[PDB]
Formats: structure tokens, C-alpha cells, sequence
């Protein structure tokens, strides 16, 4: 249970940026598309937002059906495959993870038993050293 | 006037179609606000 | 019986019939994928599973699917 690299494309991440810094000062929570692999390779694909009310330290997803109404909105173009992860966002504050963050990870997991959690710092992200 | 009721029903049908649409376009921005308040 | 889907897309079927209680069910789910159903959020067709309506009133016919969805909270 190690060297397991992540890959990303790069139509990915610049939508996790973009949503994931119009939403400045609060916070900000979406989805992520992919597919597991053996071990190693847990790739990326695509991703997307679920509704919800940001705050500077917090937010939930309001509506439990726009991720599950565009899903079975996309496999008509199949531009992408099911769902491996979910991300979030602290603005300012560094990147970590908080006793909100597991309970929800802790679902995923015991869901599937290697889903991931991501975290991204938008304002200290300078076109240099980003800090995802 | 047998025609009338024919038509002037077919109407009826139509706008019922028209209020229930724009009845949730609005019940769904009527969440939103609260979601953000 | 029923069948269950994901957001995931894995599927899970499960052996009840029409005299089930949401409140029985949401423990279901527990029974297996060991989930609190205040982390709930069952979906049939757009339609929300009120806890109150019990599926009586919603057409669960054998072999029907649904769709099972994770809340989501940070910060």
C-alpha cells in the first residue's frame, strides 16, 4: 500500500481552480470522475459541482440529485466514466483535513474501499508553487 | 356550438402545462434563497 | 427483492417487499454498507424517498431500481 502515483489530466484541474476560486472568499465543494486500477494508477478524468451553500469555513451539497440527474445526463455522450472521488476547498488555510471531512470520507470508504479525498488552497496557489 | 369545447378545451389543457412549469421555476429559486440565507 | 445502485456506480440488491419502513430500510443499507442514514439520500426517478410516504404510495415493484447518494459537509 504505497507508491500509488495519481494522475490528473489536465481538463481536470483547471476546473477544480476556476469553480474552485470564483467562489472566493467562502468555500467550495465538487465531484471527481475516474476509475480505480489495480493498486497504483487511481487516475482522473473530469469533474463537476454539486449545489451548495459556502461559507468561509464551511458548506454541504444542498441538493442530493444534480449529481445523480447529469451522470445519466452524460452516458448519452459517455465523454467520461463513473465516480472515484470528491474534493474540496480551504481558501487561505492551509491543506488539511478536518473531523467534518471524515465523517463524510469515512463513508466513501467502507462505500469503496479506495476513494479519495482532495484539497486545494487557491490564494497562496501562485502560478508557481501550487500546493494541491 | 359543439366545436367550442372541442377547441376551447385544448386550451385549457395547454396553459395548466404553461402554470405547473413556471410554478417550479420559481419554487426552485424560492430554495435557493434560503439555502443562502 | 430490489436492486440498489451508487453514485459509484457498484450495485446492491436487497430482499424486502411492499410492507417496508424507511425508517427499517435506512437501517438496511447499515445492515451492509455500514452507513448512519442521517448520510442518506435514497432517489427514485427525481423523487426524493420522503421517510413518510412509505413506498406504498411509490410504485416499488420487484426488481426496481434506485439509486443511493452520500451527503456531503466541510470545512
Amino acid at each position: 500500500d504505497t507508491k500509488e502515483t495519481v494522475y490528473i489530466s489536465s481538463i481536470a484541474l483547471l476546473k477544480m481552480l476556476k469553480h474552485g476560486r470564483a467562489g472566493v472568499p467562502m468555500e467550495v465543494m465538487g465531484l471527481m470522475l475516474g476509475e480505480f486500477v489495480d493498486d497504483y494508477t487511481v487516475n482522473v478524468v473530469d469533474v463537476f459541482a454539486m449545489p451548495q451553500s459556502g461559507t468561509g469555513v464551511s458548506v454541504e451539497a444542498v441538493d442530493d440529485v444534480f449529481q445523480a440527474k447529469m451522470m445519466d445526463m452524460l452516458k448519452q455522450t459517455g465523454r467520461d466514466q463513473m465516480v472515484v472521488g470528491w474534493y474540496h476547498s480551504h481558501p487561505g488555510f492551509g491543506c488539511w483535513l478536518s473531523s467534518v471531512d471524515v465523517n463524510t470520507q469515512k463513508s466513501f470508504e467502507q462505500l469503496n474501499s479506495r476513494a479519495v479525498a482532495v484539497v486545494v488552497d487557491p490564494i497562496q496557489s501562485v502560478k508557481g508553487k501550487v500546493v494541491i | 356550438l359543439d366545436n367550442e369545447i372541442r377547441i376551447f378545451r385544448s386550451e385549457l389543457q395547454r396553459l395548466s402545462h404553461e402554470n405547473n412549469v413556471m410554478l417550479e421555476k420559481i419554487k426552485d429559486n424560492k430554495e435557493k434563497i434560503k439555502n443562502n440565507r | 427483492q430490489i436492486f440498489v445502485k451508487t453514485l459509484t456506480g457498484k450495485t446492491i440488491t436487497l430482499e424486502v417487499e411492499s410492507s417496508d419502513t424507511i425508517d427499517n430500510v435506512k437501517s438496511k443499507i447499515q445492515d451492509k454498507e455500514g452507513i448512519p442514514p442521517d448520510q442518506q439520500r435514497l432517489i427514485f426517478a427525481g423523487k426524493q424517498l420522503e421517510d413518510g410516504r412509505t413506498l406504498s404510495d411509490y410504485n416499488i415493484q420487484k426488481e426496481s431500481t434506485l439509486h443511493l447518494v452520500l451527503r456531503l459537509r466541510g470545512g
